[PDB]
């Protein structure tokens, strides 16, 4: 980003030197966050980077604007006087005016830039602990920009064929626009109207999937399996992951480690995928399709197949508890009821298009043997309850008795009779029981054993019982599969009185989410026209510019529609942030424009029917000011064209939000070169 | 976020006692801790977890100190040979190298 | 009691407290053990209720365990309650009265009939077998739950003879436990009733709406005759309170 | 310094008998308290210090 930066300057100025004096802002800006940031106690993440390689560019136009300035105002000192004749005094006067003349305009930009994108710190919570630190950095690295440029810019700028084409192309178009202003404005309406069309298309989630080099594998199963079956499937399901070319190794565990982290029970397989470093494949096998091949291979029917990338996965479970993006809950306070109605919603949600599984947790899938211990008939042989339950807690049981010492080591006990006394109910049935009075007798002389069934696990969420309900679907958008969900269960499926249900997962955080950047605008809007009124002391030319954002978020949803990306938070940051640059790039605007019509004009419209010499003032106001406002949007764009192009790792957070701000730097812009003339011309009569 | 883990033991117990005897009065005791959000609790044939999560910037270690009290405040009134333990200072999330 | 200075958190206190107990629990006899109190004092008894029952029906004992194991459960759920405590009533009581003549003729001490009397009331299993095809959790019964169970254990076994079953030594019944407080409405006769105590620091408002609420919505899960009568409610105060100050501020 | 000692009694026990069941997992174990800078610890025929 620093070398394009660089390019792009050197380019459009073709002064090494004057490249340089622009560029120098950026390491310095880089070094005050930093500071900054590691007095406040934040380390180097992908937020923290992703933050400074945004603001690259919005700090470095506001050197340039100046940089340019000064050229001018030297070439045209050179133009009036002959050449060969200069000395260090004079240079640095007309450089202290020329960087004076507008320095005040792009400091206001700047700090407008930085306290409209502050109001994003009100996000609370997995979004607000994510986007702190992006926020933070900026706003640190856009402040240290201002200081630099109302300060060392000037002292480093005092000691130190392309836009011909421009000027050709915005001639005529400009006169024509000057010519007719009113159509102008209704033709900006009509395309700020057609932008309707994309946000039907564009989807919907919570957040990219950020990609890492492994990946977790959790079906979900039945809790009615043995060890040893438990094992030979493990087994299985690790020689079939690893049969697919882009694997290096397989760690499959079922149940938990010796940690309270973990509460997994037997019958859960967790398997860890480690895959091959990306450059070992064909390139144009993404992580999607490696899921998809693992999926389709690795069938084995008894499994919900579930893949997922560890830390997103264990921050799910922690956040929420619900492993799959998407889930339901279902409350009460019955369990028949609960289970009844996950079992309707399970077998009615696996019918949508976009849902790949859907699988209910049972609540009464667990196996008994119930031992009812006839109290009457304990007594008649003279044993107390204890005695005749001693013969099935430790004998057909095993409990600890106690440990043996080993230097450092300690290892457990155990007590209990042979296997071929737990074979089947009829053998506890015989199994044979030495009573008090020394005696031979059978289990079934003083208790009745059965077989039953019941709760197997009882999950409890705010001391109410929950039923989990899983859904897996990898091929269609996220709300739109929710909204289909819910409909559906809303229309063929009855609800019960004491029984509730609730989506959970992603879905909560969205809305969430988005509850706070629906509410966030206004304060944006109030800061920018805030900061808008403090530079140009009219209400006027404040709301003039800015009623360019609307162009801005045109151009970033048709942009986000356009690459595939989806609605998320990113994309409300990014337009949070796309904001502030549209506003910044009309405050340049209309200063360069409003210094023209200042300057000569003020004297023929006193005389009615003088329309000729104020088109000659915006002329010049659109001569002399082209190529700021080309070298600014320029550097904006390519600043930010590296992380948008970018695939790495973390690359598709950056790239959502640099999407929409790419997209509206070309959409506001370009109509704000012929609606602020327009508009401002009917504002002068 | 700031979790809190419960795990207490009761040997040879079927869900429905250990959930009745200890995850409730635990679940239903936790829902009081100052800045508590969320109790998630499930208890299984000899195993009982608790999850406590707090709200938005709470100390981790405040949350710590005051769910010890009502830990003390809970004891008097399990069963006779349960205790309920403190988990560790870490979560799930960090599960940071695993070898072989 | 102990009360602390000016300006101290409510908190640290409560933490600096349990260090002091734990080392002085050291000290203390064999069964005593020092227990921390609520986090709450006595001035925030925020809301209190009475348990009436206008039918003769309902006896004294069965609305105090009510109140105990419904009431105290689902309203201590409101987010700042530090505590609801129960007034008045009965509390039921296994009462096994022994015979000092018919003891006599058997020859048992007490000290034996407490050792079978406090050793069958257990339930543990500890087992996992396979049934041939999945697995298979192990049960084992032993809780008390009826009357009669406590008139079938016996205390000495006799070989080959009519063993003495507790029904020959001691007769069992239902009683009230030894009361510890009484409460009583305007005039009637005695009531149980409840008690809310708000966690110091917060605001009694919205704890006292969020109890109406829910005594409102449980309204229909009591039994037919009980009401909840409210014998105290600071809120009454507050909205004085606040109106009076509105209006003076206004004129 | 910010010191604190944990005093425990081992009644009748061989300082290698308290000094591996008593006073190692204790030093141990103190060493993960956060901001732990040292952990001192010994152990004598009754009792155990850390």
């Amino acid at each position: 980003e620093f070398i394009v930066v660089a390019v792009v300057c050197a380019l459009f100025l073709w002064h090494v030197r004057s490249a340089l004096v622009a560029i120098i802002s950026l390491p310095l800006g880089l070094c005050i966050a930093f500071i900054v940031m590691h007095f406040q106690g934040l380390n180097a993440n992908i937020m923290s980077l992703g933050g400074i390689a945004i603001a690259v560019g919005a700090m470095v136009d506001a050197a340039i604007v100046m940089i340019e300035n000064a050229h001018k105002r030297l070439e045209e000192w050179q133009h009036q006087h002959p050449d060969a004749t200069l000395d260090n005094k004079t240079r640095w006067q007309v450089i202290t005016d020329a960087s004076v003349e507008v320095g005040p305009a792009l400091f206001i930009s700047l700090l407008i830039i930085t306290l409209s994108f502050i109001p994003i710190f009100t996000l609370e919570g997995q979004e607000g602990r994510l986007f702190g630190p992006l926020a933070f950095t900026k706003t640190y690295a856009m402040a240290g920009a201002a200081l630099l440029a109302i300060v060392v810019i000037p002292i480093l700028m005092g000691y130190w064929p392309l836009n011909r084409f421009l000027i050709r192309v915005y001639h005529p178009l400009l006169l024509k626009v000057l010519h007719w202003p009113k159509t102008t404005l209704l033709v900006a309406a009509l395309s700020v109207l057609t932008v309707l069309w994309p946000l039907n298309k564009v989807g919907g989630e919570f957040l990219p999937q950020i990609n890492e080099g492994d990946l977790l594998y959790m079906p979900s199963t039945l809790p009615g399996i043995s060890a040893a079956e438990a094992a030979s499937m493990l087994q299985k399901t690790d020689k079939l992951i690893m049969s697919v070319p882009e694997v290096a190794r397989v760690f499959g565990k079922t149940g938990k480690a010796e940690t309270a982290t973990d509460s997994a029970p037997l019958e859960m397989v967790e398997t860890t995928i480690q895959l091959k470093p990306q450059e070992q494949w064909r390139p144009g096998m993404t992580m999607d399709k490696i899921i998809e091949e693992l999926d389709n291979t690795v069938r084995l029917p008894g499994l919900a197949n579930l893949w997922v990338p560890p830390i997103r996965n264990r921050i799910d479970m922690l956040s929420t508890g619900i492993k799959s993006p998407i889930g339901i809950k279902v409350s009460g306070t019955v369990l028949a009821d609960i289970d009844a109605m996950a079992e309707q919603i399970e077998e009615v949600a696996r019918t949508v298009p976009g849902v790949a599984s859907a699988l209910a947790e049972r609540l009464e899938g667990g196996r008994y043997i119930n031992v009812e211990i006839n109290r009457e008939k304990a007594a008649r042989y003279g044993m107390t309850v204890a005695d005749v339950q001693l013969f099935v807690t430790s004998a057909v049981g095993g409990a600890m008795v106690g440990e043996t010492v080993e230097g450092i080591a300690r290892y457990p006990i155990n007590l209990r009779y042979p296997q071929s006394w737990r074979d089947s109910p009829q053998a506890l049935r015989q199994l044979p029981i030495l009573t008090p009075m020394k005696q031979q007798i059978t289990l079934a002389d003083v208790a009745d054993i059965k077989v039953s069934t019941g709760p197997s696990m009882l999950k409890t969420e705010n001391a109410r019982p929950t039923s989990w309900i899983y859904i897996d679907a990898r091929d269609r958008d996220m709300v739109s599969v929710v909204h289909d969900l819910q409909k559906a269960i809303a229309e063929k499926v009855q609800l019960k009185p004491g029984t509730s249900v609730a989506f959970s997962g992603q879905f909560e955080l969205l809305e969430r989410a988005n509850h706070k950047l629906k509410l966030m605008v206004p304060m944006t809007l109030m800061i920018i026209f805030v900061l808008l009124y403090l530079a140009f002391r009219r209400v006027g030319e404040a709301l003039l510019i800015i009623s360019s954002v609307p162009f801005a978020l045109v151009g970033g949803i048709w942009l986000l529609w356009w690459m595939g990306f989806h609605l998320s938070v990113a994309t409300g940051t990014g337009f949070i942030a796309l904001a502030g640059v549209a506003a910044e790039f009309g405050v340049v605007m209309l200063m360069y424009l409003r210094h023209a019509i200042e300057a000569v004009p003020s004297l023929n419209n006193p005389q009615t029917f003088s329309e000729q010499k104020l088109d000659e003032a915006l002329y010049h106001g659109a001569v002399l000011r082209v190529r700021p406002k080309a070298m600014t949007v320029a550097v904006i764009i390519a600043g930010l064209l590296p992380i948008l192009w970018g695939t790495g790792a973390g690359s598709e957070v950056m790239s959502r939000i640099a999407a929409p701000m790419i997209g509206g730097m070309i959409t506001a812009p370009l109509l704000s070169l012929f609606i602020i003339p327009a508009a401002y011309k009917l504002m002068w009569l | 976020d700031v979790q809190v883990i419960i795990k207490t033991s009761y040997p040879g117990q079927a869900p429905q006692i250990v959930e009745n005897q200890v995850t409730y009065p635990l679940t239903t005791t936790m829902l009081s801790v100052p800045g508590a959000k969320t109790v998630r609790g499930f208890s299984q044939f000899g195993d009982s977890y608790v999850y406590v999560i707090f709200e938005d910037g709470t100390d981790p270690y405040w949350a710590r100190s005051r769910v010890l009290e009502y830990l003390n405040q809970v004891q008097g009134k399990l069963p006779a040979g349960v205790s309920a333990e403190l988990g560790p200072d870490a979560t799930g999330v960090g599960w940071i190298y695993e070898y072989a | 009691y102990v009360i602390f200075e000016d300006g101290t958190d409510p908190y640290w206190a409560r933490s600096r407290v349990l260090e002091y107990l734990n080392q002085v629990q050291g000290k203390l006899p064999a069964g005593v053990s020092a227990e921390l109190g609520p986090d709450a004092t006595g001035v925030g008894w925020i809301y209190e209720y009475a348990l009436v029952d206008r039918s003769g029906k309902h006896d004294l004992a069965d609305l105090r365990s009510l109140q105990d194991w419904f009431l105290k459960y689902e309203l201590k759920t409101i987010p700042d309650v530090a505590e609801v405590a129960s007034v008045g009533g009965v509390v039921k009581e296994y009462q096994v009265v022994i015979d000092p003549q018919r003891l006599a003729q058997y020859g048992i001490s007490l000290a034996e009939v407490k050792s079978a009397l406090d050793a069958s009331n257990q339930e543990a299993g500890g087992s996992s077998i396979e049934l041939a095809e999945a697995e298979y959790m192990v049960r084992a019964s032993g809780y008390l739950q009826t009357l009669d169970d406590f008139n079938h254990i016996v205390l000495k076994a006799s070989e080959n003879g009519v063993p003495v079953y507790l029904r020959d030594v001691a007769k069992v019944q239902i009683g009230p436990e030894m009361r510890r407080g009484i409460a009583e409405l305007n005039g009637e006769g005695e009531v149980a009733g409840g008690v809310v105590i708000l966690r110091s620091g917060k605001n009694a408002r919205e704890v006292i709406a969020a109890v109406k609420d829910k005594l409102e919505t449980l309204k229909s899960s009591l039994p037919e005759g009980v009401e909840i009568v409210t014998t105290y409610d600071r809120s009454q105060l507050i909205d004085r309170a606040i109106d009076n100050l509105s209006g003076k501020l206004l004129e």
